[PDB]
């Protein structure tokens, strides 16, 4: 059975090729003595050991803890011998060629897999929605990015990088909250906001007129329970904190906003596939969960194209595990045999195998 | 890449069509009398082969998605679409015909008419 792991800045999402869904799904975290824990336990133990997350903006930043989050990865969450399973992972858009080779090596050298592959988050997004064509809004825990893919495979050339995501916004939340009067500024502090990100917030169509009738209606506001037991009333923050991704200047970002990128990226592509593009934007990663948010990109991008263009958002339900369900699907294909990286190839090669087999 | 795939060494070798159903993750041939009937909870693969004046081919590739398919059907129709293009040498033209919304040119491809009918296969999953 082939195993398929999508490692992202927060959660790591793991699992079985076959599989409709991860089995596991953790966060991406190592602790260290204040020799380490991972992931849901390393929160716990949090008083004894520092906590330091590998990925950063979904690229891998310490290799040491990395390989951590993997071994637990095999060994305790997904409970398999490493050398008997062909490993499906995946990469951002644009990983430099090091960190692709550095992270063939590491499979086959300290954890002996028998077979290997890499794929690009996004690309599998797009290919869990049922389409080879379209441009990918992929928006985690710690990136964003703007990938357009025509028959197949990503337009390098066109893609967009924003590091604004998820916790970005939580500490927006978690900070415009407390000027109604609460708390909030502890690293188990954002944590509690972030459950409320995730529960209360929504993305509004219209800002103003969300406005009009926030500061002035008891009704666009929400209750919420802490873990103290104090309840405390969501307002207004609910449209206020997402907003910061159409208008970055919230988090004094200055960046153009996912609308924008989205418009931008598409112009980067040849002319003659703009159309396909623009009918095919597909939403990906937690931090697009938000009610609301496919009808506000709509409404901004057809602002943006020319009013013939036929503008459609796809947001489907399961896009926190879109890409690693596009893995689930590709590694489970017959045709696929082939299209791995064996152990046998990498004895041959060596880690740059990877940049010829893997696109 | 390479697929060494039964059905890729048939596909594209003389004018015509060819007509595939996913089934649990792979590439099924349809029965020939069948073409034209399609599974509206499946997902197939098309590839129309054109004598070009040249000598050489030309390929079109339609994934066909019923309304009922599963993801994981619709997704290996998408997935199976690139590597059969890749397999030709990128010559395929690629296109996502859903049902309900098929382009005039696939649905020119069905002398008789193409015609729905209700079920298909259980998922991969
Ligand atoms: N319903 C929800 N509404 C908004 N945010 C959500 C929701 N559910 C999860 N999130 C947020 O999405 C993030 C998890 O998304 P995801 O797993 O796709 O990111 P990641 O892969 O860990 O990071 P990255 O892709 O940037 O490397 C967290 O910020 C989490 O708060
Ligand atoms: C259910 C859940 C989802 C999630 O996205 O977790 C990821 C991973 C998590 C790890 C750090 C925390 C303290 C320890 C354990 C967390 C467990 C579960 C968290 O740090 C995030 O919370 C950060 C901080 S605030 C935000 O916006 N991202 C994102
Ligand atoms: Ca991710
Ligand atoms: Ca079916
Ligand atoms: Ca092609």
């Amino acid at each position: 059975t082939a195993l398929v792991c999508d490692n992202g800045s927060g959660l790591v999402k793991a699992g079985f090729a076959g599989d409709d869904a991860p089995r596991a799904v953790f966060p991406s975290i190592v602790g260290r003595p204040r020799d380490s824990y991972v992931g849901d336990e390393a929160q716990s133990k949090r008083g004894i050991l520092t906590l330091k997350y590998p990925i950063e903006h979904g690229i891998i930043t310490n290799w040491d803890d990395m390989e951590k989050i993997w071994h637990h990865t095999f060994y305790n969450e997904l409970r398999v011998a490493p050398e008997e399973h062909p490993t499906l992972l995946t990469e951002a858009p644009l990983n430099p060629k090091a960190n692709r080779e550095k992270m063939t090596q590491i499979m086959f050298e300290t954890f002996n897999v028998p077979a290997m592959y890499v794929a690009i988050q996004a690309v599998l997004s797009l290919y869990a929605s049922g389409r080879t064509t379209g441009i990918v809004l992929d928006s985690g825990d710690g990136v964003t990015h703007n990938v357009p893919i025509y028959e197949g495979y990503a337009l390098p050339h066109a893609i967009m990088r924003l590091d604004l995501a998820g916790r970005d916004l939580t500490d927006y939340l978690m900070k415009i909250l407390t000027e109604r009067g609460y708390s909030f500024v502890t690293t188990a502090e954002r944590e509690i906001v972030r459950d409320i990100k995730e529960k209360l917030c929504y993305v509004a169509l219209d800002f103003e007129n969300e406005m009009a009738t926030a500061a002035s209606s008891s009704s666009l506001e929400k209750s919420y329970e802490l873990p103290d037991g104090q309840v405390i009333t969501i307002g207004n923050e609910r449209f206020r904190c997402p907003e910061t991704l159409f208008q970055p200047s919230f988090i004094g970002m200055e960046s153009a906003g996912i609308h924008e990128t989205t418009y931008n990226s598409i112009m980067k592509c040849d002319i003659d596939i703009r159309k396909d593009l623009y009918a095919n934007n597909v939403m990906s990663g937690g931090t697009t969960m938000y009610p609301g948010i496919a009808d506000r990109m709509q409404k901004e991008i057809t602002a943006l194209a020319p009013s013939t263009m036929k503008i459609k958002i796809i947001a489907p339900p399961e896009r926190k595990y879109s890409v690693w369900i596009g893995g689930s699907i590709l590694a489970s294909l017959s045709t696929f045999q082939q299209m791995w990286i064996t152990k046998q190839e990498y004895d041959e090669a060596g880690p740059s195998i990877v940049h010829r087999k893997c696109f | 890449m390479v697929v060494e795939h039964p059905e890729f060494l048939k596909a594209g070798k003389e004018p015509g069509l060819q007509i595939w159903r996913v089934e649990k993750f792979d590439l099924v041939p349809v029965p020939t009398c069948l073409y034209g009937d399609f599974f509206t909870g499946d997902a197939y693969v098309i590839l129309k082969t054109v004598q070009l004046r040249n000598g050489n081919l030309q390929y079109d590739l339609h994934y066909w998605l019923g309304n009922e398919c599963s993801q994981d059907e619709s997704g290996a129709a998408a997935i199976f679409t690139v590597q059969l293009d890749d397999y030709l040498n990128g010559r395929a033209v690629q296109h996502r015909e859903v049902q309900g919304f098929e382009s005039a040119t696939f649905l020119g491809y069905f002398k008789s008419g193409l015609k729905y009918k209700k079920g298909g296969v259980a998922s991969g999953f």
